[PDB]
């Protein structure tokens, strides 16, 4: 399955039904006709598989990186240390985007859940998505094709001394 | 530039202080290259003068290869010694001034403010 807690999904709410008509509902027989014929042979089908699968149960690790130490902490020159500074921060940018993938899957799950509502009940998924686009913008917009640990650098220090230049003259 | 330097022997090919380096391997890649220019020298040798090109003259193709690689490994051996000196001769003379040479502390990226372009 997944994680209800990165994929978050509201609870269903459905009605009764309470039929008042007489006449047959064509899509309850249908279901019913569907639910014979198709779903239930596709299940058997897939629980052989997963039968098989359990007899050659093999399994696979998610893959852990240590911290090294940063591009701020690295001589100028020294090759070796920027290699593994820039290769960290490249590591990182990646998992970056993912989690404004995330992030926007949440948004456009959330528009199509609610419909006619959009506009009141995805006020979280919006706000979110404009806090985690505004951080996105600090870390790396206008860095160009050839974005690194150095230039996402300077222009952090760029952004902090304007920042200090205005609470100063507070 | 290195012609005039101390302990220089005149017209030696192989100074007797070359016999400290490591010599070169017999499989050395351009000891095989050599010995390929050989082999190609036979081969257009028999194309000009209309001999069948890999048939003709394998004793000429044979004498032609070893020439290029018995040539080459000596050459390649003074070579290696010319290049030995030219770092024995800097690094030398580094040690003789450090003051023209001096260790320069590099500072971390921490304390560097390089520009930042914005690139749109
Ligand atoms: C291109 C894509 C090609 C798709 C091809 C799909 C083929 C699917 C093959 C699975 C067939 C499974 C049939 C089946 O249910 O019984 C298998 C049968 C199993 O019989 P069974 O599936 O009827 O078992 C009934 C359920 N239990 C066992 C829990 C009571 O496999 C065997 O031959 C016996 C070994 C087990
Ligand atoms: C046009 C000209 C292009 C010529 C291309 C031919 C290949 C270049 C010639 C050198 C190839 C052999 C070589 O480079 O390796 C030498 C080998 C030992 O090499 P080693 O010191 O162990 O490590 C090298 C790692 N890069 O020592 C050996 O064992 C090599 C002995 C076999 C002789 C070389 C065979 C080369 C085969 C390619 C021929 C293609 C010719 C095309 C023309
Ligand atoms: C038409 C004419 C065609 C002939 C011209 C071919 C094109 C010439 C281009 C010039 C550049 C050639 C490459 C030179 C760089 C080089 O070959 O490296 C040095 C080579 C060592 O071999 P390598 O495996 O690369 O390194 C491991 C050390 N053994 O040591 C050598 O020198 C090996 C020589 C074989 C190169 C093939």
């Amino acid at each position: 399955s997944w994680d209800k807690d990165v994929y978050p999904e509201p609870p269903s709410r459905t009605p009764a039904p309470s039929p008042q008509t007489s006449l047959p509902n064509p899509i309850t027989y249908l279901t019913k006709a569907y639910d014979l014929v198709v779903d239930w042979p596709v299940t058997l089908v897939r629980e052989f598989i997963e039968r098989q699968h359990a007899k050659n149960r093999t399994y696979y690790y998610h893959r852990q990186y240590r911290r090294v130490p940063d591009i701020t902490e690295c001589k100028e020159g020294d090759v070796l240390c920027i290699y593994e500074a820039e290769m960290q921060w490249r590591r990182d940018f990646k998992v970056d985007q993912e989690i404004m993938n995330i992030i926007q899957e949440r948004l456009k799950a959330c528009q199509q859940r609610e419909g006619e509502n959009y506009q009141q009940n995805c006020a979280k998924e919006l706000e979110q998505f404009t806090k985690v686009t505004k951080a996105y913008q600090d870390r790396y917009l206008d860095l160009g094709a050839y974005y690194s640990a150095r230039k996402c650098l300077a222009k952090q220090k760029q952004r902090m001394l304007e920042e200090r230049k205005a609470a100063r003259q507070e | 530039m290195m012609n005039g330097r101390p302990g220089h022997e005149p017209l030696k090919f192989l100074p007797d202080e070359a016999r400290s380096l490591p010599p070169p391997k017999l499989n050395d890649p351009r000891l095989v290259y050599m010995g390929l220019l050989g082999y190609c020298t036979g081969l257009m040798d028999n194309m000009l003068r209309m001999r069948p090109v890999m048939r003709a003259g394998l004793h000429r193709q044979l004498l032609f290869v070893t020439s290029f690689v018995f040539a080459g490994y000596f050459y390649l051996k003074r070579q290696n010694y010319l290049y030995a000196v030219k770092d024995h001769d800097m690094f030398g003379y580094i040690k003789l001034h450090p003051e023209d040479f001096p260790e320069k502390e590099k500072k971390t990226y921490a304390e560097i403010l390089e520009p930042f372009h914005p690139v749109r």
